[PDB]
């Protein structure tokens, strides 16, 4: 401060970022190469947000794209986080009190806290201050942050790609605010005699997002588009059928209940929901359809097929015979031998499992589709309530027709519920490649421990305890992870667990369903 | 809690 | 107080089966 | 399809394959090289295959040469399939019934089966409009395939030796259209006082392809001119005094009799058959004459010469002792003892295996003789049978003089045999380095089973069961390789197998040996 | 099945 | 029905010895 200015040294030192102008002309670069190759169209600008002399946590990059609406200008903006490992934020202190001892617990701040409603009026203020437009209206099109440990020199693919989705974004925003047709499913139905088959599918190593970011993801469930006439030409060639994908892992809670209903209750999470690659388009209206495809993975039972073991390698991390260990029995079901196969399997299933599952998806407001979480997480509690339900229940209505009162009543239900859940968002690497850090689960934690419950039971504690600080159940959390994963885990975000109604799902498959929908398969 | 975010939507 | 289990998640259950036209 | 243009955002993606122009740019620069340093001619053209605007399943790259015969224009093209890994073909489909349960079957499709006869046609017809030669005769000289998982920033030599070899065969597809003098051993004769002697070798090393391809090779069966002299000159130095070499392995089959004559029989699989490098010329009369090696490795039962142990190391892949599980006693014979040795290995071979060997080829319709194993694939049985067996006749014919009816009675004898056995092409990468897949065979597999005889059947019977369908036993294969090898594999084609006839191979070696052909050795 | 592909001889 | 072995290789059989001239 001003001891520099007290004895001026010649010399400088420190005083700069430089994660902020590297990646700029990277981005500069990139565009130019992408408007000589006809891939774009120069009508959006690239600036910066530099930390120094905006007093902000984190420098940002911004992509500004702006039109014209009835003679009033109107700015979008896709800004880009660029956390720095060279600086350290000063962490948030909390007090507890045990009997008659305080302490202090030093938290750790992530990217969405940064990202608050002051920075994002003074990047509006500072955008409209740059573009010559000081009344101009701004619109959100949704944050992305450029995770850590990157190196920008050999990534242009993905920053590539990063950018022409922000652009699609941009566009996106910009025509629902100007006011376009609806996307309806009455407009599927192609008049050529086609139909439209849903296909699943178990996988066993991760989805990769945009950037890298390794995504678990057992189940996929995707939608195509079956058009096999008669002599049908074009052997071995398709035409892009596809339009759908919706990446689901299953995961057991245990009710409690002290020792006919099973122990244990079988929940599924969403983890991603996206389109087609061809597509891009993305409107809310294709959200709900493409989240419609959550449900058809109960026809067959098909969110248990993971579970049976697979025949020659055992990675022991996703045993199921470790659920034998608080069974009647205190010893373990012994799966990999000659005698066990499905005989008995669905006996098991039958005997410690409930029949139904349970439907729950990972929000996160920093996300690919935050514009869409975070208006789930609103529409889920808090002060706009009733205003995110309207808003959906009018979407649900523009996608096939109307009438939707017939099958809900928003005004006496409600539509999502909190469950009061932190995930942490991370990445560690496996001996093999890198994985995701949600690989770590009930049934991960249980083989881990072979036989101490109580270690077991404080790790189930550590995630919902109501009574528990959360900041102590993400220390508990925190360090469990580097207790059985590895020393390799890289946070990277964190995101929020919540519980669709019951009866939601249910009504809105139905109303799919009577509004000329008709979907086959196995 | 019930910290909330910037929404285009409202 | 010890936790013991998640007392609520078994309010919401779905009661049917998926509906396909197959 | 519609989706897109009923929106219209701005901004593209994905839509192009990027494994194409890379590959063209890259063989254009060799080219140029090459024609500047007078290594070729500027007379062939090179062409890329699009699959987007042709909608076929794989691009292509198609080398053409064409000439004028009697006013006539021929056009020689030489296909080189670009498989890539970004993209996924459509499986196929196939259903199979169990007592009161069907199922359905996800196959696998190779690049053997995209390469149809409609594929062809579209190919001569795009070149034959390219060229502006609408009726031109188009004739095919051979497709090869360019493996997947293949960097062509590194890989240049390879790329150079292809297109060198490409252009060799499309003149050697000329020439013989064209008519030339046939090659015979009255020739060979040379008329200065030397002998042609035949050298077997023993290997450990896999061989490779002229794209790295290995290929396992445990027998090595080479001919030579010797012309030692009485004051030779060039000591130490050799002129390429080397014409043909034949890469074999024996493989053990047993017969199915309940428990004097042995158990076990060797069956000799010939993997690879080809010239010297120095010769540039590859004629349908050379191929025969390379051929006629194989029957010579039984002089000295040289075949059996490999399963003999190897002192100081063991692999314990390849033990020989794995063959008394079976035996009259349950234990395994334990070599790498003083006391053993080749006293009591000649008692072990008469009293187990039996003492007349089988010849056997792995015939691939994508490999570099491909012309010649699609002939001969032909001539083991279809509806071209007839033709077949007389254009064989006619070229042994013309080799060697004449008068082959005296020996071989093409009219009610088979020449060759199909044994209802599909093999795939593969490789796995060792910890040493990568090696090839068919090293897994019946003594690999009962290694790596000791005891278990039931999972040893279960595995042979995955093989060659006639009641199952081909379909299950390329699953049980391709599950089995993934049990036992390791995790590396990664299949790259398809090969079929037969048996060649008794009489034929005795009938040849008569007719070569009578026509004036002399080859001496140990 | 016995599957054909093309061939210059014939 | 369960396979056994191969009853169809053993029809084809060298019978003699290769002839080379030594």
């Amino acid at each position: 401060g001003g001891i520099n200015s007290q004895f001026t040294r010649s010399g400088n030192v420190q005083g700069g970022d430089a994660r902020a102008s590297e990646a700029l002309t990277v981005f500069t670069r990139l565009k130019e190469q992408a408007v000589a190759q006809q891939d774009l169209a120069d009508d959006f600008s690239i600036l910066r947000f530099d930390r120094d002399q905006h007093q902000v946590g984190w420098s940002s990059l911004v992509i500004a794209k702006q039109i014209s609406l009835n003679g009033q200008p109107v700015i979008a903006v896709r800004p880009l986080i660029l956390p720095n490992n060279s600086i350290e934020l000063p962490k948030r202190k909390t007090n507890i009190v045990n009997g008659m001892q305080t302490d202090v617990i030093e938290s750790d701040i992530d990217v969405g806290t940064v990202f608050s409603a002051q920075y994002f009026n003074r990047l509006s203020t500072y955008v409209q201050n740059t573009l010559g437009k000081p009344g101009a209206k701004v619109v959100l099109a949704g944050p992305f942050p450029i995770p850590a440990d990157l190196v920008l020199k050999d990534s242009e693919l993905q920053l590539r790609n990063l950018l022409i989705k922000s652009v699609n974004a941009c566009d996106d925003i910009l025509a629902l605010h100007s006011g376009e047709r609806p996307f309806t499913i009455a407009g599927l139905k192609g008049q050529q005699g086609e139909t439209l088959a849903a296909k699943v599918d178990i996988r066993t190593q991760p989805l990769h997002d945009t950037v890298g970011n390794p995504i678990r993801a057992d189940i996929v469930v995707t939608t195509q588009r079956v058009r096999r006439n008669g002599q049908q030409e074009n052997e071995f060639y398709e035409t892009d059928v596809k339009l759908n994908q919706v990446a689901m892992f299953t995961n057991l809670e245990r009710t409690p209940q002290a020792q006919t209903p099973a122990p244990w209750v079988a929940s599924v999470v969403i983890t991603d929901v996206r389109n087609a690659d061809g597509i891009q388009a993305n409107t809310p209206e294709m959200y709900w359809f493409a989240l419609s495809n959550a449900f058809r993975s109960t026809h067959g039972h098909a969110w248990a097929r993971p579970f049976l073991p697979m025949t020659g390698v055992a990675k022991d991390m996703k045993d199921i015979g470790a659920l034998g260990w608080m069974s009647a029995l205190r010893n373990r079901i012994d799966t990999k031998a000659a005698n066990f196969d499905d005989a008995q399997f669905g006996q098991l299933m039958l005997s410690q499992v409930q029949p139904n599952p349970v439907f729950q998806i990972d929000l996160n407001r920093m996300g690919e589709t935050a514009q869409m979480d975070s208006l789930q997480l609103d529409a889920a509690g808090g002060p706009n309530a009733q205003k995110a339900a309207a808003t959906i229940i009018r979407q649900i209505n523009n996608l096939g027709g109307g009438g939707f009162e017939r099958f809900f009543d928003h005004t006496t239900q409600p539509i999502l519920e909190r469950t009061g859940q932190v995930i942490d968002l991370g990445n560690w690497f496996d001996g093999d490649e890198k994985r995701d850090r949600r690989d770590l689960d009930n049934l991960a934690a249980l083989n881990a421990a072979e036989g101490n419950e109580n270690e077991f039971w404080g790790f189930y504690g550590a995630q919902l305890n109501p009574n528990l600080h959360p900041d102590l159940r993400n220390r508990q959390s925190r360090n469990y992870d580097r207790q059985y994963l590895g020393s390799t885990v890289t946070y990277t975000g964190k995101a929020e667990r919540c519980t669709y109604n019951a009866k939601f799902i249910e009504a809105l498959d139905r109303y799919l369903a009577e509004a000329g929908l008709q979907i086959t398969m196995d | 809690q019930y910290q909330t975010g910037p929404s285009s939507f409202y | 107080q010890r936790f013991m289990g998640n007392s609520v998640i078994g309010n919401n259950m779905v009661s049917g089966q998926a509906q396909v036209h197959s």
